[PDB]
RNA sequence: GCUAAACCUAGCCCCAAACCCCACCUUACUACCAAACCUUAGCCAAACCAUUUACAUAAAGUAUAGGCGAUAGAAAUUGAUGGCGCAAUAGAUAUAGUACCGCAAGGGAAAGAUGAAAAACAAGCAUAAUAUAGCAAGGACUAACCCCUAUACCUUCUGCAUAAUGAAUUAACUAGAAAUAACUUUGCAAGGAGAGCCAAAGCUAAGACCCCCGAAACCAGACGAGCUACCUAAGAACAGCUAAAAGAGCACACCCGUCUAUGUAGCAAAAUAGUGGGAAGAUUUAUAGGUAGAGGCGACAAACCUACCGAGCCUGGUGAUAGCUGGUUGUCCAAGAUAGAAUCUUAGUUCAACUUUAAAUUUGCCCACAGAACCCAAAUCCCCUU
RNA sequence: ACUGAACUCCUCACACCCAAUUGGACCAAUCUAUCACCCUAUAGAAGAACUAAUGUUAGUAUAAGUAACAUGAAAACAUUCU
RNA sequence: UCUCUUACUUUUAACCAGUGAAAUUGACCUGCCCGUGAAGAGGCGGGCAUAACACAGCAAGACGAGAAGACCCUAUGGAGCUUUAAUUUAUUAAUGCAAACACCUGCAUUAAAAAUUUCGGUUGGGGCG
């Protein structure tokens, strides 16, 4: 578990977080790639092959 | 608990050929739970040790020890034994082979201290052994005398060897 | 994250994650560069096309946004005309 | 300060 | 208490074997005697070294008494002992 | 401080132990001046009968035959002490027979009990 | 008492060992 | 494993009755430090990490792994010559006495799987004889499991039980993926 | 002085007791019953994990879930307790992230 | 170990077994069912399902009622359903801002009704709620008579309930004496809500009342034994006459 | 100087610690369930 | 050979099934006199904190909510015969809610072992004190010591015999719980799976992986004014002398506690001896009652509120939290040590760097020429051969 | 010249000397399946291993037979005396 | 009190007899000088010394024993207090507008009273950053 610190104390950050700097997943910002992702129809592929 | 010294005296040994020393008799007695210190009656049996009986008796009739009434009492008691069951001819005729205190249960109390401490007590309780043997006590190991001292060294000079080589 | 629900006992998808990230089911995640919509009127055209683009992750980021989402994330979607479905697969990759 | 502490009374209220 | 252990016994014997022969309670209390019989172990090991170094002392020391006995000196012996030839170490 | 010993009027201040008792049934009341006035009713009259001629005795013989125990009912008594009557009059109004339609008006009421034993 | 068998048999087998070396039989 | 159930608990310092108030104060008592008199350290406290409530060993091998085993089992007693196909179970008479004597002058194992196609069908002479027995197993065809086959020295079947598993282990071979549960109804699945 | 000096007392154990003999038989009767039952309902004990697995804090879960409400006093008091404390070390210690 | 039965349950199989059980049908199934009481505090979602702007989803919507407390005084008037909220706001309607207890109570005011089938003038704590209701309904008699228990939510509305109902049920000639023809007309106006008068008794009691009143009703101090055996002996004494 | 904080009475014991004043408002009444919950066998002082 | 050692069953744990005479609310256990219902909060997480933060299967951790962040999170729809438990420091606290402790709430133990019949080897010591010199042993030796070699252990450290921490010692108990994605091993295979889910060799199953003790604290509900602060009712005490009607003087009882000495685990968790202030008053004091903790009371000393009050005590949330301290238990082998950046951050953490493991294929290092700036040295980089 | 290492050679044998961390081969004891039947084997499991937490409980040491404690005198044990 | 301390009595004390704790304690076969060293050594290097043990004193050392001392610093630890620190007015007191025909309720505004929470970092001892 290491010497010491957060990590043998078993109480290191959650995960994502940069130790107060602003979290990579926090500053990209918000684009809708998955907007109405759960109503887009889908519809599986049927090869001729 | 331990009574080892009580069944020391039930031991029967098979009878002796003619020719055959005649073995000593040997009386194994002891009282349990004396109220006193073992450390304190180990001076006692200490004292008492290797002499005869006559002789333990009189040293402790005269010691101001409470644990010197005590052992007066085990060693009449032993002697009495050892003339009526252990057919010993002779009551003057016993020494003091072994004499040891042990250490009796004991009980817990409490000290009450100054400022609202304590301290625990313990009502200290002891054993005593005795074993009586048969025959005149047997003579203080003389010292050793210049010429056998001497004696040792030339013993050791000559068991020297050539150490470490063929 | 979660890594076990109170109620159900799974493991919970960081919605922060959804919100900015595609995963390409290959693996990859796409993004878009920061300040990309901020003070535009200050950056050069060079750098204003530079910031417009879409953007894979690093490995660890992409094993990062992995763990911080769950198995439904990383599915195969057959949407109807997803701009994405050629990138969603990797072709002639050498190790 | 810090008061004293004493222990159960049994412990040493044992007999034979 | 699903799982105790029962050879504890024979786990601290295996060490106090080796320090019944101690002083103190260095050969009665396992918590000592480890700690001693460790050290008793470790300087055996380092032993093997000092005994071939003593020993070529000792050889040497003997080896200069006697040619000093014979007005030699042991650097002299040695090294004309090799210029002749014979190969005669020092033990 | 101590709990577990019962309560009883050995224990408290002078009103405590005045106040409390021993379980005695009262005899009478306390008037002005803390005279008490024994009322003559209250106090339980031993009804002893005279035993002169009495047969019987504490202890009975040995020789005595054993009985079955059969522990007396309502229906058996109404048996053994109404039935004959009823028989006898209905083969030829019920307080004729014993019945009491109610206990009031009674020295000895046997609900609520009035008496003692 | 501590469940098992190893122990308590390697323990008779110990105070066997120890009986036989204190007084070894003729 | 499967069917495991281990019902080992213990009381956790949570648990474990009282233990509420600190023992003593931080500091100046010259002791060691505590929060409450049944954490694990203590004597009567809570175990750390302990057994805890009835927990399950439950998992399911594919089906079709499961049929390969028995396969597998079928295979290795008729090759190492411990199964003995029967074209009956039914016995001269019902005395274990009789079953025995014969497996031993047939030089079966100690232990012996009898195997019939179904409960209701099974001989009342067997069933009697082998009732009685501890060593002489009588199960239904759909009973048969590697477990009890690897317990039992010998395994023995009858010709409809023969048919019966060949019948049962083939499917597994040459079918489909399941739509839906096959107790569900199915095309050509009985 | 931790070891007993005296052997045990013999522990028999019947290898051919009925529950040893049978043990095991139906297990395929799903494979080998058309499918009709499934082996884990041959599985007996507790409601709340019959034919399911998991881990310490899955199963508290389950257990308020579907006794929760039969459960005695304390003994849900002592089942909230722990899967709060199950939730916090499982959502906030450990070694990895 | 476990309850046989979850503790929810418990009412009930105490409601099956004891003197609850003795009880009466009716009013015991007056007692199980339960019904939403009418919004008053909230406003009802038009539908069971909205398109939610934010996706342009038909998605369900459920109609979540507001936990009203009822304080005792309003047991000993009528509101129409009314009653304090007691919640919680954010200070300025901005989530971001401080969290505040919040207590919301109906306006009070006494007021005098007259209750025709009852003949009597009552003084009552009421609310403008139940100002319209009465108003709506066209007569406190009108209101009390249509006003389920859950929407009624009083003590003394349901007693006024079990009033006029027990006097429709008798057709008491004491509603106006010497004055058939209004009485008549008054039970008439007021007929669409008679019951059974074995009904009526029973309506708006509490648990606790139901209880006592069937204690009261089946409560018979025993019969003599003697009354009991002279008729048992009375009886056999007959049959034997006859054979 | 201290260590004598009690001064018995049995008159403010009993007005103090007494079943009747446990008994005289909801909180004591919750008191005796308690004790008798746990099996004291002194419910009330 | 003493102390002692052991033992097997008292019981308990998890499930299943099944729904369980008299006295006594007054001072309880005393024979008998004219009025309930009303949001939990807080700790904690967000690395602070202020909005916020969990209390059958599948859909699904999806739609949604959210300082849109920590996290929270549906619904439509689907249909659902016992112990690889403990066995007296364990298992219930339990032999018992008893003893004992506290005014009260409340806290809360310990231990027993023969027989068919009782009408039969730890430590510590002693046997046996001790011989120059030395981490107490090792090499040895004929020989215990003598001779030569040897700076206890753990933890924390750049570095400890260190005069840094812990440890008297024996026995017992006492501390790594798990998803994601990987890897290995099977099964089947463009399909796998016992509905749901996954699938561009996947899929199913298994194996393997994440500690213990400790704060001051916060909130809720109880219990406390038999101590003490103040007050209420109705009581009691104040010798003697002087002065006369005194918040007067000297000085007993009484109250207090100026100074000194003793004591400092004490006689005492605040005392003793002497000395001293008041001692008819705002005095001292017995009895009962009252004020209760985001409160009381206070001639304000932040005094007192049951010996530890800048905010009581008990229980509960609670196994609070702790980037801090300490601890983290079988054998053996192998690889294995520091470029930096950001951070309410420098006692920490994320990334990078280094390190470990497994796999793929192909150049890696060393390095000959040639080559790398003008302004205004050592060397380095690149680099075929080797 | 000689002395001088765990460097090197020599006879034999070789995985057998780095903190944190990481990989691997084994294994004490317990229970379960099946063996075994003077103590075991192949597997499955887990409250699975203590020279250390001013660790908890119990025992006994050290300080130490130390600090500390106590009974006015004689006597016929009637009594008297200080 | 002291120059300047002395004499005696009691207690304590020491010995004999009974009873019998506490902090403390890694193991100890427990020396001095110089040097060395995590920087002031009984334990390491070079010298010196050195039979074995009790008993009574002493307090120079064992950085002596007693409270994870006193003092200082740190913690995205607490808590008490003050405020023109931030956020509020849930609560009371006022008014105003509604509702009803002064009281009650709802909504506002102003105060009093409080409640929650915080008090960044690197540097600077004789400053005024
Ligand atoms: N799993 C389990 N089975 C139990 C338990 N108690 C009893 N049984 C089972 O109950 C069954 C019947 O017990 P018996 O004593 O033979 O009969 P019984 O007295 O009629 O049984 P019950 O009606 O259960 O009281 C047996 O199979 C027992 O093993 C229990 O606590 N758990
Ligand atoms: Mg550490
Ligand atoms: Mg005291
Ligand atoms: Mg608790
Ligand atoms: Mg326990
Ligand atoms: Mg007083
Ligand atoms: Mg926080
Ligand atoms: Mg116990
Ligand atoms: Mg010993
Ligand atoms: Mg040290
Ligand atoms: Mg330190
Ligand atoms: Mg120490
Ligand atoms: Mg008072
Ligand atoms: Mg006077
Ligand atoms: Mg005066
Ligand atoms: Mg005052
Ligand atoms: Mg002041
Ligand atoms: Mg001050
Ligand atoms: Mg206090
Ligand atoms: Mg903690
Ligand atoms: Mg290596
Ligand atoms: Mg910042
Ligand atoms: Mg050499
Ligand atoms: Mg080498
Ligand atoms: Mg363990
Ligand atoms: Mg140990
Ligand atoms: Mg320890
Ligand atoms: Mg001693
Ligand atoms: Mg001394
Ligand atoms: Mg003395
Ligand atoms: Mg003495
Ligand atoms: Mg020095
Ligand atoms: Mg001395
Ligand atoms: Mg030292
Ligand atoms: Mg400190």
């Amino acid at each position: 578990r290491g010497h010491k610190g957060e990590r043998q104390r078993g109480t290191r950050p959650r995960l994502g977080f940069e130790g107060g700097q602003t979290p990579f997943y926090i500053r990209i910002p918000k684009y809708g790639f998955n907007e109405g992702h759960s109503f887009r129809r889908q519809y599986k592929p049927l090869s001729l092959n | 608990i331990s009574r080892k010294w009580e069944k020391k005296n039930k031991i029967v040994y098979p009878p002796q050929l003619p020719g055959e020393p005649r073995r000593p008799a040997e009386i194994y007695h002891c009282r349990r739970q004396i109220k006193y210190s073992k450390d304190k009656m180990w001076y006692l049996a200490k004292l008492i040790r290797g002499m005869s009986i006559d002789q333990a008796l009189a040293q402790l009739e005269f010691n101001d020890k409470k644990g010197a009434k005590i052992i007066k009492e085990v060693l009449l008691e032993a002697q009495d034994m050892a003339v009526r069951d252990h057919n010993v001819e002779f009551r003057s005729n016993l020494y003091i082979a072994e004499s040891t205190s042990g250490r009796g249960q004991c009980l817990k109390r409490i000290r009450y201290h100054g400022r609202g401490r304590f301290g625990i007590m313990e009502k200290v309780y002891c054993h005593y052994f005795v074993k009586l043997v048969e025959g005149p006590p047997p003579p203080p190991e003389p010292p050793k005398t210049a010429v056998a001292h001497a004696k040792e060294y030339i013993q050791q000079l000559r068991s020297r060897t050539i150490v470490h080589t063929l | 994250l979660t890594y076990f629900s109170a109620r159900k006992g799974k493991r919970k998808t960081v919605k922060a994650v959804i919100d900015r990230f595609l995963r390409l089911h290959c693996g990859l995640w796409v993004r878009r560069k920061a300040g990309y919509k901020k003070k535009l009127w200050k950056k050069t055209p060079a750098r204003k096309k530079r910031l417009r683009e879409f953007v894979f992750c690093n490995k660890t980021q992409s094993k990062l946004l992995d763990k911080m989402t769950t198995s439904f994330w990383k599915r195969r979607n057959w949407y109807v005309d997803d701009p994405y479905q050629k990138y969603h697969d990797r072709t002639n990759l050498k190790v | 300060f810090t008061p004293p502490i004493y222990q159960p009374k049994f412990k040493t209220e044992k007999e034979f | 208490l699903r799982n105790r252990v029962t050879d504890r016994y024979f786990r601290i014997q295996e060490v106090l074997k080796h320090a019944r022969h101690f002083r103190g309670r260095k050969n009665r209390c396992y918590r000592l005697a480890v700690r001693t019989v460790i050290r008793a172990f470790v300087k055996c090991t380092k032993a093997r070294y000092l005994k071939k170094k003593n020993m070529r002392t000792l050889w040497i020391n003997r080896i200069t008494a006697a040619s000093q006995e014979h007005g030699l000196k042991y650097p002299a012996l040695i090294g004309n002992l090799v210029k002749c030839q014979v190969e005669l170490n020092r033990k | 401080a101590d709990r577990m010993s019962k309560w009883t009027s050995k224990r408290g201040p002078r009103s405590f132990r005045g106040r409390k008792g021993r379980g005695a049934k009262g005899i009478g009341f306390l008037t002005s001046g803390w005279r008490f006035v024994q009322i003559k009713e209250m106090v339980p009259e031993f009804v002893v009968p005279d035993l002169t001629g009495f047969k019987l005795k504490p202890y009975v013989s040995y020789l005595a035959p054993e009985s079955e125990e059969t522990p007396l009912t309502a229906a058996q008594l109404f048996s053994e002490a109404v039935a004959p009557a009823i028989e006898k009059d209905f083969k030829d109004n019920l307080e004729k027979y014993g019945f009491e339609p109610t206990q009031e008006g009674k020295l000895f009421q046997l609900y609520p009990r009035n008496f003692l034993r | 008492v501590k469940k098992g068998f190893r122990a308590a048999f390697r323990f008779q087998k110990e105070l066997e060992r120890q009986r036989l070396l204190r007084c070894p039989p003729p | 494993n499967f069917k495991r159930i281990s019902y080992a608990k213990t009381k956790t310092r949570a648990e474990v009755r009282g233990g509420g108030r600190k023992p003593w104060p931080q500091k100046g008592t010259g002791r060691a430090r505590h929060g409450s008199i049944r954490s694990p350290l203590w004597r009567g406290g809570g175990v750390a990490h302990g057994p805890r409530g009835p927990t399950s060993y439950y998992y399911m091998l594919p089906m079709k792994v499961r049929a390969l085993g028995l396969k597998v089992a079928l295979t290795v007693k008729l090759a190492q010559d411990d199964l003995h196909i029967m074209d009956s179970l039914e016995l001269p008479t019902g005395d274990p006495q009789y079953l025995t004597e014969l497996a031993h002058y047939r030089r079966w194992g100690d232990s012996v799987l009898l195997v019939d196609l179904t409960h209701e069908e099974m001989p009342q002479s067997i069933v009697e004889a082998t009732s009685r027995l501890k060593t002489f197993n009588l199960i239904p065809a759909v009973g048969l499991n590697v477990h009890s086959m690897l317990k039992h020295q010998t395994l023995v079947l009858t010709l409809p039980t023969v048919a019966f598993l060949e019948d049962k282990l083939l499917w597994q071979d040459s079918r489909y993926r399941p739509l839906y549960p096959f107790s569900l109804p199915y095309s050509d699945f009985p | 002085i931790g070891i007993r000096l005296t052997l045990p007392p013999p522990k028999v154990v019947d290898r051919w007791n009925e529950k040893r003999a049978m043990f095991g038989v139906y297990d395929n009767i799903g494979i080998l019953g058309n499918f009709e039952k499934h082996p884990k309902e041959l599985i007996r004990g507790p409601i709340w994990l019959r034919g399911w697995k998991g881990n310490e804090l899955q199963r508290c879960i389950r257990k308020r879930k579907m006794v929760g409400s039969r459960m005695f006093a304390d003994d849900l008091h002592n089942l909230n307790k722990r899967i709060r404390y199950l939730y916090k070390h499982f959502n906030r210690h450990g070694k990895f992230r | 170990p476990l309850h046989k039965y979850p503790v929810w349950l418990w009412k009930r199989l105490q409601l099956r077994e004891g003197i609850c059980s003795r009880l009466p049908g009716h009013y015991l199934r007056s007692l199980e069912e339960e019904r939403t009481p009418t919004p008053v505090h909230y406003r009802p979602h038009g539908a069971k399902f909205k398109i939610n702007p934010k996706n342009g989803q038909r998605e369900r919507v459920e109609d979540v009622p507001i936990p009203i407390y009822f304080p005792p005084e309003s047991q000993r008037g009528l509101w129409g359903g009314e009653g304090w909220i007691l919640g919680q706001i954010y200070a300025n309607n901005d989530k971001l801002s401080k969290r505040l207890k919040k207590v919301w109570k109906p306006q009070l005011f006494e007021r005098e009704f007259y209750s025709e089938i009852l003949d009597k003038k009552f003084t009552v704590t009421v609310t403008m709620r139940t100002l319209d209701l009465i108003d709506e309904a066209y007569g406190l008699d009108f209101y009390i008579l249509k006003t389920p228990k859950e929407d009624l939510c009083s003590k003394f509305g349901m007693d006024l309930k079990r009033g006029m109902l027990l006097r429709l049920a008798r057709q008491d000639p004491q509603l106006h004496p010497e004055d058939p023809e209004r009485r008549a007309a008054i039970y008439d106006k007021y007929k669409e809500f008679a019951i059974p008068e074995e009904e009526a008794e029973w309506v708006g009691l509490t648990l606790e009342e139901a209880i006592e009143k069937q204690r009261l009703l089946e409560e018979k101090d025993p019969v003599p034994l003697f009354k009991i055996y002279v008729a048992e002996l009375i009886q056999q004494l007959q049959q034997q006459a006859l054979s | 100087a201290r260590g004598n904080e009690y001064q018995p009475s049995n008159i403010k014991r009993k007005n103090k610690h007494g079943w009747v004043r446990r008994l005289s408002t909801p909180a004591g009444v919750q008191v005796i369930l308690r004790r008798m919950l746990k099996g004291r066998k002194s419910l009330s002082h």
